[PDB]
Order: structure tokens, then C-alpha cells, then sequence
């Protein structure tokens, strides 16, 4: 089909700039809300290997304060991504002095190609999303709170003020789906704002670990 | 004050004074002007007695019925000129307009004319020619009224137009020589729709109106300023003047204009700011598009081309695309995009040349610098990548060829294109790369490197090298091998370098910061700009 | 949730390891806080 | 206040759980001093507008200074403000109480 | 229309050499890593 896939294309595109912005990095007002037919227009409403085919829909956004820090946010052809198809993704990330990537795989990334990519984590800090996962924005459901991620200086006056180690908070794990939407690793707090029925709202840390 | 109303019949202050200075009873005389021609009602003069009775004298209802019927006379003629049949009522308006041209000079009825005048879509031109005439009355024209008097006065619309332009080109001068320098925000930051909805742009478009010939006439105005001056920001308000019309809508002006669909396509590709190759196909078959006997139209293609943004973005994708094919690994001579791109560069850089030429045809490009001076830039980029292979297998060159450097100090198009490499590889953040192409730096053709555009854009991409910025071998060279060579002479590089020195001047070395102080202290004859600048950094360091 | 026309806001999903993978571990903590109080209140009976 | 409560409590649920009972500290008050709802009360309404300010400030559940507690505690008693300050309006305990 | 020639002046040659240099070091970094 190519109307299907168009509109998987652009949803996923939506929900890649909404994490770009929740993450502090700067998104444009206008491309946070395009519609369908601006994207069709732009991209070509043809991609059954035609114009908006994958590759040419990749974006680099920069950091909100330093413009010195962007992210790249491929998109693989091949349902299956394996090691050369990543190695040529970090040779092109390697010219530029940016060091984080998103990928956007559409079946499972082979485990191989996962090793490498977890071998080079310190120098260059890049992970992937399965297609499926970025059809819908988790953090506009409901039941999913307004998580907020602190920096090292507000972390150590919230431990001065409760008078408590860090191992002693709740812990959200590495591998939850809104700690891998705030690309947040292990170490870091999180604040949670909560509405609640008997105070009216309730704020909660959970440590990443 | 009072002028103008002896035409009708009805008498002013003047004839009032004639005719009582030799007079020796005022009081019947009075009596009969305001009983007998006044208003012929028993009503108000029967409402005389309890007025004056009251002890409110009987002026101050008088105005207010004055007031008020003109308030209800100019309302009813604004409904009649919206209820009926339209040419009746227009004849009608027409009729009142020309037994109110009698009255136009009096200020309390000067309204009354003014707002009938504007209830008339098109004003004689007899009627018209006087009261442009004077000052107040010109002014308090309304739209419609202003867009008659310019329909069929080119001097005078030149005029008006002349001051917004005279703002616009004083905006784009400030902003391209901003103390601000930064890639977040620059003189290319802003999109194309708000510059179009600054107020330069939409106040044109406003005194233009619904008007052909007054778009027409004010794109010619444009063109004559730019040719003679030779400023090209007077292409880019005329670019953004059509495109804001058509976004309004104003299919009249879309017709008429024979570059609509390429200056929309690159509007398009100016938003996007990638001229990708379905945009770019696009832009050349519109290329190919233009008929012979109306060459006029190349001339007209190539100004919109010759936007400073226009320019850029082409600019931006001809070189983008040359990375392409070094990462590609492709000869220049495989790429037909490389050749429509630098055609579309030709045309934009070439639009001055061929209009002051008067010859509406593509001037002949060289394939010289396609087969020889594109390739050496490729190799820098492939020796980039050389030395950053090998820094992960188990020095890098900086060896400039005279090849380069003789088509760059000779062509044009090559100067514009390694100028534009040179910030991409500073965009890089690479100094081995910058004090490799720094000798290039040094001469370039057509003095485009001194220009205000590329000094902007250079001290911008600069700015994100304050850490290098510490070291005194690379801010010397870069300063003495390219800006110590214009500064003392041309001002605007020297601005250019003291606005970065104080974006950037706690990174300085202060041995290179006592070195650009000393050398570069402000000079008796320039401008006020470069004194301003230096007490701001002598203010500021200390 | 990825269906088009479906709203991908107010649908929830009633399976307790479902929620969890799907939402995180503060949606799953909500969901059981829910699926408990209307386990419990199903029947009038009030509990703090 | 009122626009926090309607996103706080969606599906117009006025019903909530709170430590007092306003309203009967309010009969109780009326009961004791013979209010007499009849005549006009000598109550400015500026002393009911900060009296219920200094009250707010008296009722603490996390207790400190620095904009953490502070934060802390005006989430911990933000529906007991909302509640209190909606019952002891100027209007309410002029043409009601 | 522009001639071009298809002969090689120095630039594309030398543009050629260094493109297989790069391509020797690349197959050369590949052995390394992908170990």
C-alpha cells in the first residue's frame, strides 16, 4: 500500500518531533503540528519507492541552549538492521562531533548489531525504536503522569533536604518506555507530578537504575 | 476656516462680516438669517424659547444637530453605497460628491466630503487632481482613494514607496551587522512568512492595494534601485512582495507576473531550505520554460534569484550536494543535479550582470571550474576523511594546491563555493581544516569574502569555536591571512571583526587580545560604528 | 492504539502486564490503583 | 482555584474526603453565639480575607523554608486551601453565615 | 550547451587516487574493528 504507509510515515514523524521536544532540544512551533497534506506536499505522498522514501526524511535538531549538541534520527529501509547497516551510520555520525543518534528500525534489530552498538555507548550514545512503539505518544495517555528529568544540582539539594542516600528513593528501571523516551540512563531522577484525590497533588522521585 | 461655502449659496463668516460692517441694525438682519434661510421648521425656532430659557445658549444645540445630521447623513450614504442598485447608487454618490466638492474645504465638513469620496470606488480625475493638490486632503485619503491617485502617478508613487524601502534596507543593514553572533539566530533564522509580515512588506503590499500596475510599478522601482545602487535587498522585498500577494490571494497579480511559479517553488524551497531534487527538477523545467522573444522573463527569474536568501540556500544545496558525492564517491562530472545547481547559482549571481548588460540570456559557465576547481575540494573533504580514518587506525595534510588557489582568486562561482565549503568545515568544528583553507582565504575573486553576507555568516560559525578561539596561532592567522587584508581599508570587515572579538573577546589570548586592541584601534575617518564597538569592549573586558 | 480514528488517550486496557510493558511503571501504578478501588466499590462497600 | 479543581477532579464529582467539617464548625459557631441571622453583622470582610490568609500559613504539614518544603507544602494542603478558602468567601459569610 | 571533455586533467586523477587511498584505509579499519 502506499496511502497506509504515507500516513504511518507521517505519524511516526509527529511523534519524533514531540520526543525532540520534550527532550529540550529546538522544534519549530509550525513542523510540531504539521498536518497530513503539508507532509505530503513536502515529502511526495509516493513513497512506494518513490519520492519520500526513507533517508530523506532523517532529521538533525540541536540543542535548545547549545548549539554545539544535536541528534541525528535515522531511518532504516531494511526491516532487519544489521551491523553494516549501523557501522555506516556511525561513520556518518563520526564526521560531524555530535555523539547521539535514534534509530528507527522497523522489525527487530539483530542482536549482533545490538552488541556493537552497546560496545561503543561511552564514546557515542545512540539507541533504537521499534516503528510500532512511535505510532502513538505514550506521555499523552491518561494514565501516564507529567515526568520531569532534574539536573545534578537540584538532585543533591532534594538528598540535603530529606536527609537520604539516592539508593533509598524508588527506582524506575532503564528499560521502561517513558524512561526510554526521555533517553534518560542510569543515575538520574526523576520528578513526577501527580494529580491526587485527598491533596490535591502529589510530586514523587523515582532514581533510574 | 470658513471657505468654500460661498459656492453654494450659503453664506460664511466672510459675506456675514461684508454685509454687517455696513449695517446698522445686526439684530433684524440676524433674526431673518437665522429665521428665514435657517432651518424652515416651526419646530427649532419654537424650540428657541425654552433652549434659551434653560440658560444653555441655543450654539450649543445648534452643533449638536449640526454634528449629528452629518454623523446620520455620512452613515446613510455608507448603507446606500452597499444597498441597491450599484451603478444608480454610485451615480447618485457621484452627484453628492460633486455639490460636496464645494464644501471640501471646511474642516467640519471636510469629513463628510472625505468619507463620500471614499464611498466612491473611483474618483473622477478632475476631483482627484485637486485635492492631491493639498497636503491634508492627500492624506486623508482612504485606501481606495490612494490607490486612484498612484494608478496614474508614477513620481508620486515612487515617492511614497521610496521611504519603506529606505527602512527596510536600514533593518537589513542592522541586522547583518548584529553584535549578536550566533548560529541559533541569524540574518537567514527568521522564516520567509514573517519577514513578508514584517511591517515593511505587508505596508507595501497595503499602498499597493489590489492594483497590477501599482505592483508592477513598484517591482520596477525595486529593479531600478537595486540596478543602480547595487543593493540586492531591494530583490529579496520584491520577491516577498509577490509571494506575500499571492498568499493573499491577489490571483490578478499571480497572473500577470511570469516568474509566479518559479518564485513560488522557490519560496517553497527557501522554507525548506534544501532544494531537493524533485524542487530542483521543478526549478528547472520552469527554467525551461521561458519562450524565446520574451527573454525578459530570464531577467526577472534571475533577479528573484538574486535574493541574499535565495542565493544562500542555492548556495547551501550546491555544496550539500558535493559532500553528497564525496561521500558517494562520484566525479563531478556524473552529476547532473551538481549542473543544475550551479546553473541556478549562475543565474541568481548573474542577475545584475545581465540586466545591466540588457541581455535577457544564460551567460556561458565555464567547465573549467566544474572539471578542475570542484575536484580539489573534494579532496580536502576525502583528505578529512583520510586523516580522521586513519586517527582510528593504528598528520593531516594542509598542503593547498595552486590550482585551488587560482580558481578561486579567478572565478567567481568557485569563490562563492569554497567560501560556503570553508563555513561548513567550520560548522565542523575542525581547525586543522580552517588553517588548511586559510591560505585560500587569503585572496578570493569578486571580494564576496568582504562582503557583509559572508562576513555575518563567517563570524556566526566562528562564534562556535570560542575554545579555539584560546589559542594565539590560530585567531593570528585567521585575522592577518583574511581580515588584517580589509579591515584597515574596507569598514565593514573591520566591524564585522569587532563585534566577534566581542562576542568572543574572554577567549582571546591577551597577548592576541592586547594584538587585535592595538592593531585594530579605531581610525579617525571610518565610521562612528568601530569606535562605538571598541569602547563597548574596553568597557566591558576591564 | 496505533488503529487510525481510535483515540490513543482514554483507552485503556484492564490487563495489569499489559499496561505495565505498554505505559511504563506510573501507568501501571495507576491502573492497579483503579482496577482495586472498582473491585472493591463494585459491591457500595467504602474503603479509605 | 477553581480551574486547578476542574482538572484535578473531571466527571463533576464534588464529593471529597477532608479533615473538618466547615460547614458544621460554622452551625456550631452560629449555635454558640446566637448569630441572630437577621440584622446586619459587624464583620469587616478584609478581617475574613486575612484571617483565612494567616490561617493558611498556621496549617503545616511539611515544614521549612527553602523552595523545596515550600513547594512540598503547598502541594500537601492545596484542596484544604481550595476547600477553606470556598467556604469562608466575603460573600458567603455576609449573605450566608 | 558546455563542453566538457571526457579526458582526465590532474584534478580528477588525483581526486581518483585519494578515493582509492580512502578506500584501502576504510577496508583496512573494517579488518580492525569488525574483529
Amino acid at each position: 500500500d502506499d496511502e497506509e504507509e504515507t500516513y504511518r510515515l507521517w505519524k511516526i514523524r509527529k511523534t519524533i518531533m514531540q520526543l525532540c521536544h520534550d527532550r529540550g532540544y529546538l522544534v519549530t512551533q509550525d513542523e510540531l503540528d504539521q498536518t497530513l497534506e503539508e507532509f505530503k506536499a513536502q515529502f511526495g505522498d509516493k513513497p512506494s519507492e518513490g519520492r519520500p522514501r526513507r533517508t530523506d526524511l532523517t532529521v538533525l535538531v540541536a540543542h535548545n541552549d547549545d548549539p554545539t549538541d544535536q541528534m541525528f534520527v535515522f531511518f532504516p529501509e531494511e526491516p532487519k538492521v544489521g551491523i553494516k547497516t549501523i557501522k555506516v551510520y556511525c561513520q556518518r555520525m563520526q564526521e560531524e562531533n555530535i555523539t547521539r543518534a535514534l534509530i528507527v528500525v522497523q522489525q527487530g534489530m539483530t542482536p549482533s548489531a545490538k552488541q556493537s552498538l552497546v560496545d561503543m555507548a561511552p564514546k557515542y550514545i545512540l539507541e533504537q525504536f521499534l516503528q510500532q512503539e512511535l505510532l502513538i505518544n505514550i506521555t499523552e495517555h491518561e494514565l501516564v503522569p507529567e515526568h520531569v528529568v532534574m539536573t545534578k544540582e537540584e538532585v543533591t539539594e532534594l538528598l540535603a533536604r530529606y536527609k537520604l542516600r539516592e539508593n533509598q528513593l524508588p527506582r524506575i528501571q532503564a528499560g521502561d518506555p517513558v524512561a526510554r523516551y526521555f533517553g534518560i540512563k542510569r543515575g538520574q531522577v526523576v520528578k513526577i507530578i501527580r494529580p491526587s484525590e485527598t491533596a490535591g497533588r502529589y510530586i514523587t522521585y523515582r532514581l533510574v537504575q | 476656516m470658513f471657505a468654500g461655502l460661498q459656492d453654494l449659496g450659503v453664506a460664511n463668516g466672510e459675506d456675514l462680516k461684508e454685509t454687517l460692517t455696513n449695517c446698522t441694525e445686526p439684530l433684524k438682519a440676524i433674526e431673518q438669517f437665522q429665521t428665514e434661510n435657517g432651518v424652515l421648521l416651526p419646530s427649532l425656532q419654537s424650540a428657541l424659547p425654552f433652549l434659551d430659557l434653560h440658560g444653555t445658549p441655543r450654539l450649543e444645540f445648534h452643533q449638536s444637530v449640526f454634528d449629528e445630521l452629518r454623523d446620520k447623513l455620512l452613515e446613510r450614504v455608507s448603507a446606500i453605497a452597499s444597498e441597491g442598485k450599484a451603478e444608480e447608487r454610485y451615480k447618485k454618490l457621484e452627484d453628492l460628491l460633486e455639490k460636496s466638492f464645494s464644501l471640501v474645504k471646511m474642516p467640519s465638513l471636510q469629513p463628510v466630503v472625505m468619507c463620500v469620496m471614499k464611498h466612491l470606488p473611483k474618483v473622477p480625475e478632475k476631483k482627484l487632481k485637486l485635492v492631491m493638490a493639498d497636503k491634508e486632503l492627500y492624506r486623508a485619503c482612504a485606501v481606495e482613494v490612494k490607490r486612484q491617485i498612484w494608478q496614474d502617478n508614477q513620481a508620486l508613487f515612487g515617492d511614497e514607496v521610496s521611504p519603506l524601502l529606505k527602512q527596510y534596507i536600514l533593518e537589513k543593514e542592522s541586522a547583518l551587522f548584529s553584535t549578536e553572533l550566533s548560529v541559533l539566530h541569524n540574518f537567514f533564522s527568521p522564516s520567509p512568512k514573517t519577514r513578508r509580515q514584517g511591517e515593511v512588506v505587508q505596508r507595501l503590499t497595503r499602498m499597493v492595494g489590489k492594483n497590477v500596475k501599482l505592483y508592477d510599478m513598484v517591482l520596477q522601482f525595486l529593479r531600478t534601485l537595486f540596478l543602480r545602487t547595487r543593493n540586492v535587498h531591494y530583490c529579496t522585498l520584491r520577491a516577498e512582495l509577490l509571494m506575500s500577494l499571492h498568499d493573499l490571494d491577489v490571483g490578478e497579480i499571480c497572473t500577470v507576473d511570469p516568474c509566479h511559479k518559479f518564485t513560488w517553488c522557490l519560496d517553497a524551497c527557501i522554507r525548506e531550505r534544501f532544494v531537493d531534487s524533485k524542487r530542483a527538477r521543478e526549478l528547472q523545467g520552469f527554467l525551461d520554460g521561458v519562450k524565446k522573444g520574451q527573454e525578459q522573463v530570464l531577467g526577472d527569474l534571475s533577479m528573484i534569484l538574486c535574493d541574499p536568501f535565495a542565493i544562500n540556500t542555492l548556495a547551501l544545496s550546491t555544496v550539500r550536494h558535493l559532500q553528497e558525492l564525496v561521500g558517494q564517491e562520484t566525479l563531478p562530472r556524473d552529476s547532473p543535479d551538481l549542473l543544475l545547481l550551479l546553473r541556478l547559482l549562475a543565474l541568481g549571481q548573474g542577475a545584475w550582470d545581465m540586466i545591466d548588460s540588457q541581455v535577457f540570456k544564460e551567460p556561458k559557465m565555464e567547465v573549467e571550474l566544474i572539471t578542475r576547481f570542484l575536484p580539489m575540494l573534494m579532496s580536502f573533504l576525502v583528505d578529512d576523511y583520510t586523516f580522521n580514518v586513519d586517527q582510528k587506525l593504528p598528520s593531516y595534510p594542509n598542503t593547498l594546491p595552486e590550482s585551488f588557489t587560482k580558481f578561486l582568486q579567478e572565478q567567481r562561482m568557485a569563490c562563492e563555493v569554497g567560501l560556503y565549503y570553508v563555513l561548513h568545515i567550520t560548522k565542523q568544528r575542525n581547525k586543522n581544516a580552517l588553517l588548511r583553507l586559510l591560505p585560500g582565504l587569503v585572496e578570493t575573486f569578486g571580494d564576496l569574502a568582504f562582503g557583509d553576507i559572508f562576513l555575518h555568516l563567517l563570524t556566526g560559525n566562528l562564534a562556535l569555536l570560542a575554545d579555539e578561539f584560546a589559542l594565539e596561532d590560530f585567531c593570528s592567522s585567521l585575522f592577518d591571512g583574511f581580515f588584517l587584508t580589509a579591515s584597515p581599508r574596507k569598514e565593514n570587515v573591520h566591524r564585522h571583526a569587532l563585534r566577534l572579538l566581542i562576542h568572543l573577546h574572554p577567549r582571546v589570548a591577551p597577548s592576541k587580545l592586547e594584538a587585535l586592541q592595538k592593531a585594530l584601534e579605531p581610525t579617525g575617518q571610518s565610521g562612528e560604528a568601530v569606535k562605538e564597538l571598541y569602547s563597548q569592549l574596553g568597557e566591558k573586558l576591564e | 492504539l496505533s488503529e487510525k480514528d481510535v483515540d490513543p488517550v482514554r483507552t485503556t486496557s484492564n490487563d495489569i502486564v499489559e499496561i505495565f510493558t505498554v505505559l511504563g511503571i506510573e501507568a501501571v501504578r495507576k491502573a492497579l490503583e483503579r482496577e482495586l478501588y472498582h473491585v472493591i466499590s463494585f459491591d457500595g462497600s467504602y474503603v479509605n | 482555584d477553581r480551574e486547578v479543581l476542574r482538572v484535578i477532579f473531571p466527571t463533576g464529582d464534588s464529593k471529597v474526603v477532608l479533615p473538618c467539617n466547615l460547614l458544621r464548625m460554622i452551625w456550631n459557631a452560629q449555635k454558640i453565639f446566637h448569630i441572630n441571622p437577621r440584622l446586619p453583622s459587624d464583620l469587616h470582610p478584609i478581617k475574613v480575607v486575612e484571617g483565612v490568609k494567616e490561617l493558611s500559613k498556621k496549617l503545616v504539614i511539611v515544614n521549612g523554608d527553602d523552595p523545596l518544603s515550600r513547594q512540598a507544602q503547598e502541594n500537601a494542603t492545596l484542596l484544604f486551601n481550595i476547600h477553606l478558602r470556598s467556604t469562608l468567601c466575603s460573600r458567603r459569610m455576609a449573605e450566608e453565615f | 550547451m558546455l563542453v566538457i571533455p571526457p579526458g582526465l586533467s590532474e584534478e580528477e586523477e588525483a581526486l581518483q587516487k585519494k578515493f582509492n587511498k580512502l578506500k584501502k584505509k576504510k577496508k583496512a579499519l573494517l579488518a580492525l574493528k569488525k574483529q
